[PDB]
RNA sequence: AUAAUAGUAAAGAUGAAAUAAAUAAUUAUAAGACUAAUAUAUGUGAAAAUAUUAAUUAAAUAUUAACUGACAUUGAGGGAUUAAAACUAGAGUAGCGAAACGGAUUCGAUACCCGUGUAGUUCUAGUAGUAAACUAUGAAUACAAUUAUUUAUAUAUAUAUAUAUAAAUAAUAAAUGAAAAUGAAAGUAUUCCACCUGAAGAGUACGUUAGCAAUAAUGAAACUCAAAACAAUAGACGG
């Protein structure tokens, strides 16, 4: 049918997005899907959208929100520049590593309840992870849940007197433990936030596995040298490290001992010059940012 | 001169991604144009769900929605819903009558 | 800086408006018209921004 | 927990089980089990 | 705008010209239009089913069909106010098409933000030629991307290999990671192998960015200097 | 949530006096600096020598220099061209 | 989707291979299997991208200057090179399937033998073939390609490539193996090439090269191992150069009529 | 966009998706086939077919469609009055006499024959929302018309509507090509019956 | 307004003027009236009206459950409420301010501007029932094509949006209309009430009823005339 075809159409494949096309806050990762048109189609203003893109657009990459609007225009920005940030990261050949030494999210590991010993930490995270929830929809998590949990009273009024009667007659320090486990055991079958929207690992920035060496005609490369730019002429206030602009990413540059004298000389125009840096490590934070650490390799 | 006004230079945060356009003057102007106090909601008690009328005895919180002379700010400036603006104004007027604001 | 406070609290305007008495009906008419002009200007600026955005994208 | 709760501020479950011979018919049941 | 009458009746108005004799010669279109009548009803048509999800439109559940108690513990014994409002408008409003895959697509790109940075071509080639066997993720003719994961997830739930959508989705995600890792290595190794055989490249991606940033930073230098001199004069006032 | 205000149908969309960025005259800024230089270091002070030399060259032929920055705004051309498309008016 | 081109007299090729060079099994590996292997990988690499609508020769030129697209370049170069090799070693380019033609006597043309003498200091074609066999054995340790190429100066010269090295674009000829040791003369050639690539003003850092292949010999294991075996690649190159289809090779030399 | 919906097109809508209305292609195909047969009939009958489209990029499709149907096209601007005021606009331009094979007879035309209105037998409009003038003139002149009708376009203004996207050059050129080939087949069948 | 304090010689007003130990400043005391921002009269109220605070009493919303079982709509007569001004008593009286008396302006100025400023404006208890008391649009019911924007209720979740159903407002299709325009009515229909029948005379005269009174309600005819009126069009003119 036509409905089946539409669901699989290339336009349906693009997930709905209404995030501001002009965002002036902090950008940590791509927010819009880049659309590309071939040179032949660009010559005919064809992008596979509803309407022809104006001929003024010469780029072959754009990002859009709405196919059509009440203003009879498409809401789009003729830019595709987050792809070059990803490809420049690939050229730096620095694998992303976990600063906490967690399991690789891209491998199906056999995990155990080592961290599940915090059942009361995360079972209540469902009601306590409400930082940005409505004052009454979050309050609907109190009566709606209470009825659901109150429907298991009979089950827990028998299991507890059949598996741990001593605690019911001595102390509730262990009873509270049996309660947290009970609900989780009766909730694992349930589906509360069964889909987790948190970023998985690198989020797709890099699929490179650590360990491989870079062979070169001049021998194996031991230190990666990448051109960059120093943004500030004074270390980040309250931090012992300056900031550099390397390959579309802002890194923290650590200097060997002293800061090169071109800093004082150039002043606030220091960004006008290119320096060579060494990328020590790259980490991924939960916000979805990349923590790139560099070192200002100076001619010596 | 080795110095530039802060208004003529953009400081790229740490951990963020950038494009060559971020070093241009257009970025400076674009950041000024689209500079709105959108982070207020998370710091705005009255945009969180509390009833502004419960703060009639807390002049410090209420003093955040009046000018230097005590004039209640128009809803266009506070950004509150009609109900919260209505309740907030009542709270301030009651606070003034009690002798606290 | 002091002048900015006066203008942000409408001190000069209020003083002038208190020199002569205006009938309540006239006061209401003036308040209605002023609000309309304020709202009209906001709608005008919204349409100009769309024009500029449309021009930038080649429409 | 309901009737078999440890909270100082309990609910009507406890008062209902008392007047319904439940908190007593379970105390004896538990004690009988201990025997 | 009013339903026009004169555009669809050209044949009948022309026929009056010919019968009276005002028009001597029959127009060339006259016979063609007579054999192929225009559609002239221009009516609004009811619809009783959403083609996307098969939801039935125009069905009222009677109280006799709700014998059991509700979530509140109360029985339904009389129609409610909503049941007593005519719903003819729903028959004529274009149905909102919805798809389960849309929910998964949003999830995938929320979990993998950088997948958005991989350019997607919306221009179709020929939808009718797609002969895909979704037992495997890779397919000849289409790229490996988020859609590969979604279609794989649907095939798993359609074949009933997995029951929960989450489990099928997770299974597809790992297959996607494996294919993404094999490609990241083929490209790295291909570059390394070429340089070892004497391949030369003019400008690298990192170099391209530096040059573009220099062009912008040069214009920015001029303006800063100019605007740091007008301020000095204007402030001197 | 930010209140959108929609205008009624209008006979025109026009800016009464379009704002234009008028770059400052280079000779006038030079004169404003030289005049200030004389105010601090004194009139004819050797510190303002360069200012005097620059001012003379700027004004040598034309007292306001080669003014070639005249500009007119195109907002009214585009506003009238696009208004019917973007005003969101209902169909006829 | 990139599909394997249909070859003339394909039924004969699938039964008796290529007489005097490859057997039926040997030709199935080099063309019917390897060409399918390459085209499928190229489709997977390029599907969903603008490169899908371009022929392999155009793809290699477009991607020659992009370091991170080398995988696509390698696949495109191999596909184009393989059909250049399979085309000049083919019994007959015309499809004599219904004409049952068994008399194809193709010999070097007068323009080809005139350019050989001019560019090789009077050496005969037979001597040049010996130089080609020698160059392949001493310059291509592993996989690669042997080409007889013509440059913008009308001079025929011999080029050897390592793995998938294009003859059209000198920065990607891959004629020097840097895994082993290189002489100062080879380093000078590489240094001079790097300077030429740096003189280009284009933002893509691309140069103009008008070299064009005339003869292509596949030096990959997919072409000779099964029929000749490890170490017998010089006997394979000798047979290929002695049984070339000169209707194709002569047509590759520009005449100007 | 659903915000720009002209509810008179309700019967052509398949549904709404991503803030736009989806046109029912099952109806588009039936309307397209009906419209195509009309073009073929007029072409096979020797009528004048004019292709009107004034959106940027449409000229190439319009010129080829006219060439393969031996028709006419206008890509720049429809002069208001071209049909109702034809003598003041089109009288000066040259006419010619042709045989059943569409070959110029070369007969000189009397000044009487060179001033008479030459009215199109069929008008095809790619963008009817911007060509109200042409559509109204066709109605006044009793000229059957074909047009692509988008969700915001009035269907009743044309004899044979084709529901479909009128904003994409691919969609327009796809529909125009089908109509142009239909005309070509009619032209070839008329030239064939003359030979035999 | 008064008193004190130091400190002075002008102050106040206006288009410009002139009439009637100060002005200004810092304190203290007294009085009456009014209610800045918020603010949109949004909302609420039958209308008139209603925006400094609190309290008491009364009334007012949506959905759900149960119940009554047409108990409804409209409404002559009737009844109640009803801005401002006005009036009858008793308080109050700062500011404002008909009138009056003065100062100016002016050819004149029974005005516009200025001064002194009485009634009135305020409160309590009443009388009276009139306004461009207007949306110049009586009330009720059924129904008809869209968009946008808020509000409310409900639903869902991969939790903050999304999906629904109503209300309000804005712009419209159709329809209607003399058109201007109306737009869920000034549309399609139904039910009930009020009212109109050329202008002027006239909402006048007379009578009657009511009121302390001013007045309010009711409400003609003769004579005369072929006029009179509305929307819109193009002009001309505009201190
Ligand atoms: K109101
Ligand atoms: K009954
Ligand atoms: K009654
Ligand atoms: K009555
Ligand atoms: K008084
Ligand atoms: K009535
Ligand atoms: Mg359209
Ligand atoms: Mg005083
Ligand atoms: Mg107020
Ligand atoms: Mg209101
Ligand atoms: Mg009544
Ligand atoms: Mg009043
Ligand atoms: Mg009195
Ligand atoms: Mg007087
Ligand atoms: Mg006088
Ligand atoms: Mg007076
Ligand atoms: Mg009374
Ligand atoms: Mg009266
Ligand atoms: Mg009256
Ligand atoms: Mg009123
Ligand atoms: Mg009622
Ligand atoms: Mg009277
Ligand atoms: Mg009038």
């Amino acid at each position: 049918t036509l409905a089946e075809l539409l669901g699989r159409s290339r336009i349906a494949q693009v997930a709905n997005n209404h995030k501001p096309l002009t965002y002036t806050g902090k950008k940590f990762h791509p927010t819009h899907q880049i659309i590309e048109t071939k040179p032949s189609t660009l010559y005919r203003q064809e992008w596979g959208l509803k309407s022809a893109i104006p001929s003024k657009i010469k780029s072959r990459y754009l990002v859009y929100n709405d196919l059509d609007t009440l203003e009879r225009i498409t809401t789009f920005e003729p830019r595709g520049g987050t792809q070059w940030n990803r490809l420049r990261f690939q050229e730096m050949g620095v694998p992303i590593v976990s600063n906490i030494g967690r399991q690789n999210p891209f491998f199906k590991y056999i995990s155990r309840p080592e961290d599940e010993s915090h059942a009361k930490l995360s079972l209540f995270k469902e009601m306590k992870g409400d930082t940005d929830i409505s004052p009454a929809a979050m309050k609907k998590r109190l009566k709606k849940i209470t009825a659901l949990i109150r429907s298991f009273q009979d089950e827990f009024k028998e299991w507890l007197v059949e598996n741990h009667p001593d605690e019911l007659k001595l102390n509730s320090n262990k009873l509270e433990d049996y309660v947290v486990k009970f609900l989780n055991k009766k909730l694992e079958t349930k589906t509360n936030k069964k889909f987790n929207t948190e970023i998985i690992g690198t989020g797709g920035l890099s699929y490179s596995l650590p360990g491989k060496l870079k062979n070169s005609p001049n021998g194996v490369i031991q230190r990666t040298v990448v051109p960059g730019r120093i943004l500030n002429v004074v270390k980040e206030n309250n931090d012992n490290k300056w900031l550099a602009a390397i390959g579309g990413f802002v890194a923290d540059v650590v200097f060997f001992q002293s800061p090169p004298s071109s800093f004082n000389s150039m002043g606030d125009f220091i960004r006008m010059k290119t320096f060579l840096f060494e990328i020590l490590e790259a980490s991924m934070e939960k916000n979805g940012s990349v923590s790139m650490h560099a070192r200002l390799l100076e001619p010596q | 001169t080795k110095k530039i006004d802060q208004s003529l230079s953009k400081k790229l945060p740490k951990g963020t991604i950038y494009d060559p356009f971020d070093f241009s003057m257009g970025r400076i102007h674009l950041d000024r144009k689209y500079q709105a106090n959108k982070n207020s909601n998370r710091n705005d008690i009255m945009k969180s769900g509390a009833n502004p009328l419960e703060f009639y005895a807390r002049p410090r919180i209420l003093s955040r929605y009046v000018t230097s002379t005590g004039r209640i700010q128009h809803r266009d400036i506070t950004g509150l819903s009609a109900k919260n603006q209505r309740r907030l104004s009542k709270a301030i007027r009651r606070c003034q009558a009690i002798g606290l604001m | 800086r002091l002048n900015r406070i006066m203008f942000e609290n409408n001190i000069p305007g209020d003083k002038r408006s208190q020199r002569f008495y205006m009938k309540p009906g006239k006061v209401a008419e003036l308040k209605r018209s002023q609000r309309h002009r304020k709202e009209f200007m906001m709608g005008f600026k919204r349409l100009i921004e769309i024009v500029k955005d449309a021009k930038r994208k080649g429409y | 927990m309901g009737s078999l709760s440890n909270e100082k501020f309990f609910d009507i479950s406890l008062v209902d089980s008392y007047l319904n011979k439940d908190l007593k018919n379970i105390s004896n049941k538990i004690d009988s089990k201990l025997n | 705008m009013k339903i026009q009458t004169n555009a669809v009746n050209v044949l009948q108005r022309t026929s009056a010209y010919l019968k009276s004799g005002l028009l001597k010669e029959t127009p060339a279109w006259y016979n063609v239009v007579a054999s192929i009548p225009p559609s002239t009803k221009f009516t609004r048509e009811p619809r009783f089913k959403n083609p996307s999800n098969g939801h039935i439109i125009g069905k009222l559940v009677d109280v006799t069909e709700q014998p059991h108690a509700n979530n509140k513990g109360l029985y339904k014994t009389r129609p409610n106010s909503s049941d007593k409002r005519v719903g003819v408008k729903r028959l004529y409003r274009p149905p909102k098409l919805t798809y389960v895959e849309d929910r998964l697509r949003s999830l995938f790109y929320k979990q993998h933000p950088w997948e958005l940075s991989r350019p997607k071509i919306l221009v179709e080639n020929e939808i009718g030629d797609e002969n895909y066997d979704w037992s495997h993720m890779l397919q000849i003719g289409r790229p490996l991307d988020g859609e590969s994961v979604i279609q794989r997830t649907m095939y798993l739930i359609k074949t009933k290999q997995y029951g929960d959508m989450v489990e099928a989705y997770d299974h597809a995600r790992y297959e996607f990671y494996a294919l993404r890792m094999q490609e990241e290595t083929e490209q790295q190794v291909a570059l390394e192998e070429a340089e070892m055989f004497g391949s030369l490249f003019g400008v690298s991606a990192i170099e391209h960015g530096i040059q573009k940033e220099q062009e912008v930073l040069d214009v920015w230098e001029k303006k800063v200097v100019e605007e740091t001199e007008l301020m000095a004069a204007r402030t001197s006032n | 949530k930010p209140p959108v205000y929609r205008l009624p149908p209008l006979p025109r969309l026009k800016v009464k006096k379009p704002i234009i960025r008028q770059e400052a005259n280079k000779c006038l800024v030079l004169m404003s600096n030289l005049l200030q230089c004389w105010s601090s270091y004194g009139h004819m002070s050797p510190k303002c020598a360069g200012l005097v030399t620059e001012l003379k060259s700027c004004t040598s032929e034309s007292a306001l220099g080669k003014r070639n920055n005249v500009q007119k705004s195109n907002i009214n051309y585009h506003a009238a061209r696009l208004y019917d498309r973007i005003n969101g008016k209902p169909h006829d | 989707i990139h599909v394997v081109p249909k070859l003339p007299n394909s039924k004969a090729l699938l039964q008796n291979g290529v007489p005097n060079i490859l057997s039926s099994s040997g030709f199935k590996t080099v063309w019917f299997d390897y060409q399918r292997y390459l085209c499928d990988k190229l489709t997977l690499a390029t599907a969903g991208q603008s490169l899908e609508s371009y022929y392999p020769f155009h793809i290699l030129l477009k991607t020659a200057g992009n370091p991170l697209q080398s995988n696509i370049f390698n696949l495109a170069s191999s596909i184009h090179n393989n059909h250049l090799f399979v085309e000049n070693i083919l019994p007959s380019a015309v499809e004599h399937g219904t004409n049952s033609n068994a008399v194809v006597k193709t010999e070097p043309s007068r323009l080809f033998l005139s350019k050989i003498k001019d560019s090789f200091n009077g050496s005969d074609w037979e001597v040049v073939k010996e130089e080609m066999i020698y160059r392949a054995e001493n310059e291509v340790l592993g996989q690669g390609w042997l080409f007889l190429v013509e440059n913008n100066e009308k001079k025929l010269f011999i080029l050897t490539s390592n793995n998938n090295g294009t003859p059209y674009y000198f920065p990607r000829n891959q004629s020097f193996d840097l895994n082993s040791a290189i002489s100062i003369d080879e380093f000078a050639t590489l240094k001079q090439m790097k300077e030429l690539i740096g003189k280009s003003t284009k933002l893509n850092g691309k140069v103009q090269d008008w070299t064009m292949p005339i003869i292509c010999v596949n030096l990959w294991d997919h072409a000779y191992l099964h029929d000749y075996g490890v170490g017998n690649r010089s006997k394979y190159v000798k047979n290929v150069l002695d049984n070339l289809n000169w209707s194709v090779v002569n047509n590759r030399i520009f005449s100007g009529i | 966009s659903t915000s720009l919906w002209r509810s008179s097109t309700q019967s052509y809508i398949y549904g709404e998706y991503k803030g736009i209305h989806i046109i029912d292609l099952n109806q588009t195909l039936s309307y397209l086939k009906r419209a195509a047969k009309v073009v073929e009939g007029v072409s096979e009958s020797g009528g004048i077919i004019l292709f009107l489209g004034t959106r940027q990029g449409q000229k190439r499709g319009l010129e080829e469609a006219a060439k393969k149907t031996h028709g006419y096209y206008v890509s720049t601007r429809w002069i208001p009055g071209t049909l109702t005021n034809s003598t003041e606009i089109s009288g000066i331009w040259e006419k010619q006499e042709i045989d059943s094979n569409d070959n110029p007879t070369e007969r000189a035309l009397s000044p009487n024959e060179t001033s008479k209105q030459v009215k199109p037998d069929l008008l095809v409009v790619l963008n009817p929302t911007e060509n109200r003038n042409a559509l109204l003139e066709a109605i006044k002149s009793r000229v059957p018309t074909i047009a692509i009708i988008d969700t915001d376009s009035e269907p009743s203004l044309v004899t044979y509507p084709i529901p479909g996207n009128d904003d994409s050059l691919r969609s327009v050129n796809f529909l125009l090509g089908v109509l142009a080939r239909a005309g070509q087949r009619g032209l070839q069948n008329r030239l064939a019956r003359n030979n035999e």
